[PDB]
This record gives structure tokens, sequence and C-alpha cells, in this order.
């Protein structure tokens, strides 16, 4: 494990190639813990790294990049996850989260609320999810796909994610949806990033790299989730923090990335692959308008 | 005529012994930064702690209007700078210091414009 230098561990491709039953997660790793810098908490580390990884892929980032964060509120009542994303995103970026329950953010704007009940006008850029609900965790009944708000993503994803952009969404062993990985393969390339602070967790973030609006991939879901775990099952990963002590290179790159509006019929195979470099958004570029629906009741 | 002084009530349970607020959002950064005290990216200096700005305002934190006309808060969507022997109390700091409208510096914390 020179792994251990990493922001942390994607899963290798030959794994995403299998066709694996899904089994228990026994992580050999379990109850361990990094040792973090004195005062950071989990959650600043571990977006961190998510974003340190990120760093590393073909994202595209235009001028008045639009970013939305779902499941950004916290038990403590402040979002340490938005603060990273404000940290590493070029200044300008327009950021945007949002949760179940109230918070205070360093967004530019915070809806609270189910996010069944969010809608946004405009199309995004980038797409984070730290949403979870840890009723899931009951390794008493079978792990099936689970709906709730993977359905509300997957939806998101589809209707208001610009073509060119990228996603990444939290999922754990029980917390997962195989349509989502099946969206996956709409993206030019996608993985399942499991942060060293964190690997002694099934928890992972799985990013969508560039989409493209089609499928490039059939790819069956709960085979994939299946294939996740056999590797989480099959691979240690030894906790680490030491990508944390290096943050001269942390902020994202703002690569001026052209944005064009285009229709459906327009979209060729040259597009496609400049889509699938990192080199090209598809969206309007009009004002970011949001809301929260509100149920009215007595 | 009446209304509530959140930012006296604080400084005093501080000065009757009170913990401080916790929770302040703490970033990681290098620590080689300009050292000014409110920023739109973490810079702390070797001496200094960055935290992300809405968690360490006391109105933000308190759920209560911040107290100026607009009700704009100065310090949410920013990063502030903490001096590291007083980052056990990011919000108290703010509260209790002033920045220097020059040079962006803490005064008493790295403001030399008086010597
Ligand atoms: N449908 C939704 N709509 C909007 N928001 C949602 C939705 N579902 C979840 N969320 C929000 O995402 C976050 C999930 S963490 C929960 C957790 C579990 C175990 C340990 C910890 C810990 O850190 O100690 C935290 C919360 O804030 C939660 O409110
Ligand atoms: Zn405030
Ligand atoms: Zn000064």
């Amino acid at each position: 494990s020179s792994q251990a230098w990493q922001p942390g561990v994607a899963m290798p491709n030959l794994y995403k190639m299998q066709r694996m039953l899904l089994e228990k997660c026994d992580l050999q790793n379990y109850g361990d813990s990094a040792t973090l810098p004195k005062g950071i908490m989990m959650n600043v580390a571990k977006y961190t790294q998510l974003c340190q990884y990120l760093n590393t892929l073909t994202l595209a980032v235009p001028y008045n990049m639009r970013v939305i964060h779902f499941g950004a509120g916290s038990d403590k009542g402040v979002a340490p996850g938005t603060a990273v994303l404000r940290q590493w995103l070029p200044t300008g970026t327009l950021l945007v989260d949002s949760d179940l329950n109230d918070f205070v953010s360093d967004a530019d704007s915070t809806l609270i609320g189910d996010c069944a009940t969010v809608h946004t006008a405009n199309k995004w850029d980038l797409i984070i999810s730290d949403m979870y609900d840890p009723k899931t965790k009951n390794v008493t009944k079978e792990n099936d796909s689970k709906e709730g708000f993977f359905t509300y993503i997957c939806g998101f994803i589809q209707q208001k994610l610009a073509l060119g952009g990228s996603v990444a969404i939290k999922i754990t062993e029980h917390s997962w949806n195989a349509d989502l990985y099946k969206l996956m393969g709409h993206f030019a390339w996608w993985t399942a990033f499991v942060t060293n602070v964190n690997a002694s967790s099934s928890e992972a973030f799985l990013i969508g790299c560039n989409y493209l609006g089609k499928p490039r991939e059939q790819i069956d879901g709960y085979v994939m989730h299946a294939n996740y775990i056999f590797w989480r099952n099959t691979n240690p990963i030894q906790l680490s923090s030491y990508s944390l002590f290096d943050m001269s290179k942390f902020p994202l790159k703002l690569r001026g990335t052209a944005v064009m509006s285009l229709k459906e019929g327009q979209i060729n195979d040259m597009i496609l692959s400049l889509l699938s470099k990192g080199r090209l958004i598809i969206r309007e570029n009009n004002r970011v308008v949001i809301s929260s629906d509100v149920l009215v009741n007595n | 005529a009446f209304a509530v002084d959140a930012a006296k009530a604080y400084k005093d349970y501080l000065a009757s012994g009170g913990q401080p607020i916790t929770n302040c959002v703490k970033m990681l950064c290098t620590h080689t930064g300009t050292g000014q005290a409110i920023t739109v990216t973490p810079e702390a200096n070797m001496d200094q702690e960055s935290f992300g700005g809405a968690s360490c305002c006391l109105y933000c934190r308190c759920h209560i209007d911040h107290p100026n006309p607009k009700g704009f808060c100065d310090l949410k969507g920013k990063y502030v700078q903490i001096p590291t022997t007083c980052a056990n109390d990011p919000v108290g700091f703010t509260l209790k210091n002033t920045v220097c409208t020059v040079c962006g510096m803490w005064k008493g914390y790295g403001c030399s414009c008086d010597q």
C-alpha cells in the first residue's frame, strides 16, 4: 500500500468486470480509526480526500460553475463538507446545499427539507451527495436495492445534470441503489472511491465522470454492487490521514471549460468526444433559480 | 426599544466560566497564508487556524438576526483566521476583536499599522 499516501483507493477496473454474488461486507480493518490531525473533524478530512481524488479526474470546470450538495447538514448543525467544497471550488463558483434538518452553511444558498422537495430551474456541473439513512444498516434482513432519496438522485441526474458534468454520490454496503449504478454507465468513466481516512467503513463515493446523457455501457446495478462488496471484502485498505498534510495543490484548477447550448440533434460523436475528455459542458447559462416545495396542512 | 443582546450574553456566559461554542469547522490548509482575518479561502499562517466562517458566527450559530439593518453576515461563505492560542473559542474571538480596515489583519493579532 503505496496507497497510504493517496487520498484514497478507487475500485480497480478488473473488479468492475466480474459477476459476483452479493455477500455480507466484512472489513478486516473494521473498528480501526485513522488518527486525524489535531482538531480536524472526520467529515472535513473525508471531503478533503474526496476533493483531492476528484482533482485527478477530467472534471469540467467552467466559469460560473454550478455545484449542488445534498445531505450537507450535520447533527452539529453546521456543514463541514460544504466548507471543504467552497475551499476547493474556484472563487465565484455558485454552491447550493440542502439537508432534511436545519443547519448553518457557507453555501451561497441553502434549502431545508426532504431532497424530494428540491427543484431547480437550471442544470448543474457537479452534484455531491452525502445523504444516508442509518436505518438501512440492518444486518438481519436481505440487502436489496434501496429507494428513498436514491430515486430522487437518479431522476435529478437525468433531468438536471449538464452534459459533461460529474457526480459523487455516497453509498455503503446497505445504502445503495441498482439504478444509480446503471446510471454510472451514462458517463464517460465511473468508479467507487473509498477515502483513506474512512477506509474502515463500507462507505464509498460513486463517481460518474463527464455525463453523456445516454448509456455508454450497460451496467447491472445488482451485479455491480456485489462486485463492489467483493472488492472491499478482499482488499483491506490501510487507514491513512497522510494526504491531509499536503494541501499545496488542493484547489480545483479553473479550466474555463466551454459551455454551449445544444439541442439533442446536435450531440454528434465529436461533441460526445469533447464531453468525454472534460472539455465541454452543455447547458443554458441563465440565472440559477432554486426552490423547496412546502406542504401546507394543519 | 427591546432587543436581545446575544453578544453581551455570550461574553457574560464566558466570563462566568461557561464552555465556548463548539463544532466550529476547522479547515485543512498549508498554514503559509497571508494571515488576514477574513478571506475568501483559508489563509492561516503558522500562528493561526482557518475556520469555515458561518460556523464561527454567533448569530448564524444561535439562529438570531444579525445586528445591522441589512441583517448581513460578513463571516458566512468566507474563512476566518483565528490565532492558534485562541482557537478553543472562535466565536468569542470574532465577537471580541476587530479587523484593521487598511491591512485586513486582526487588530492586536497581526496588524502592524501603528508602530
Ligand atoms: N431524503 C433526504 N433528504 C434530505 N436529506 C437527507 C435525506 N436523507 C438523509 N439526509 C441527510 O444526510 C445526512 C446523512 S448522515 C446520517 C448519519 C448516520 C450515521 C452517522 C452519522 C454521523 O455523522 O455521526 C450520520 C443527514 O444530515 C441527513 O439529514
Ligand atoms: Zn452570521
Ligand atoms: Zn492594520
